């Protein structure tokens, strides 16, 4: 976190499972996407039923997927025309030229 | 020393909230420092890290009025032992986190 009235930082939460990171990107201020050296993707989620302080410092891995390719970059922004479906758009950059 | 405010007779921690927000003014005159051994303790400062933040809002507003009381009384030709003991409450728990926001 960052509490500007407190002048310091604060640990909201933390995932515990040892995944070797490659690239991270915030999706929608609730869900967090990450990349792994094992050529995989996963979304973590800030928890809701915060019945205690222990069940709200533990991020939950919601979703797992083997994108069989090493993700270096993440970025926002679509490649198509804004005509003003889905919500949001995250592109990624890899080691084999696979966007 | 430590434990008389910390023992199983621990309602006096909660009772001094009643004995500050609702007590008599000569009772409040000495009621403030009675949580001093609670605030010198780190555990009650951890067991009431947010419930004291109620009481800090009470005791700071009363603390401000003394400068409107005592200086304006001195501003007539041109009691603070409470204010002495009020600041004796705030001195241990002023160091801790998350109380600096209402301090600022």
């Amino acid at each position: 976190a960052y509490k500007p009235m407190e002048g310091n930082f604060e640990e909201i939460a933390r995932d515990f499972n040892p995944n070797w990171m490659s690239a991270v990107e915030i999706l929608d201020d609730d869900n967090f996407l990450g990349a792994e050296n094992a050529f995989n993707l996963f979304v973590c989620q800030k928890d809701s039923a915060a019945t205690t302080d222990e069940e709200r410092q533990h991020l939950q891995e919601v979703g797992l997927f083997h994108l069989g390719e090493f993700v270096n970059v993440f970025c926002h922004g679509s490649l198509v025309m804004q005509n003003l479906p889905t919500q949001g758009s995250v592109l990624f950059g890899t080691v084999n030229g696979m966007i | 020393e430590t434990a008389v405010v910390f023992q199983e007779k621990e309602g006096i921690v909660e009772n001094l909230f009643k004995w500050a927000r609702e007590a008599d003014q000569p009772l409040r005159t000495y009621s403030t420092g009675l949580l001093g051994g609670a605030m010198e303790n780190q555990d009650i400062a951890a067991n009431y890290r947010d419930e004291n933040s109620q009481l800090v809002a009470i005791v700071l507003r009363r603390l401000r009025e003394l400068q409107l009381q005592e200086v304006a009384l001195r501003q007539e030709n041109k009691p603070a032992i409470e204010q002495r003991l009020i600041l004796q409450y705030l001195t241990p728990l002023g160091e801790y986190q998350e109380l600096l926001p209402i301090f600022m």
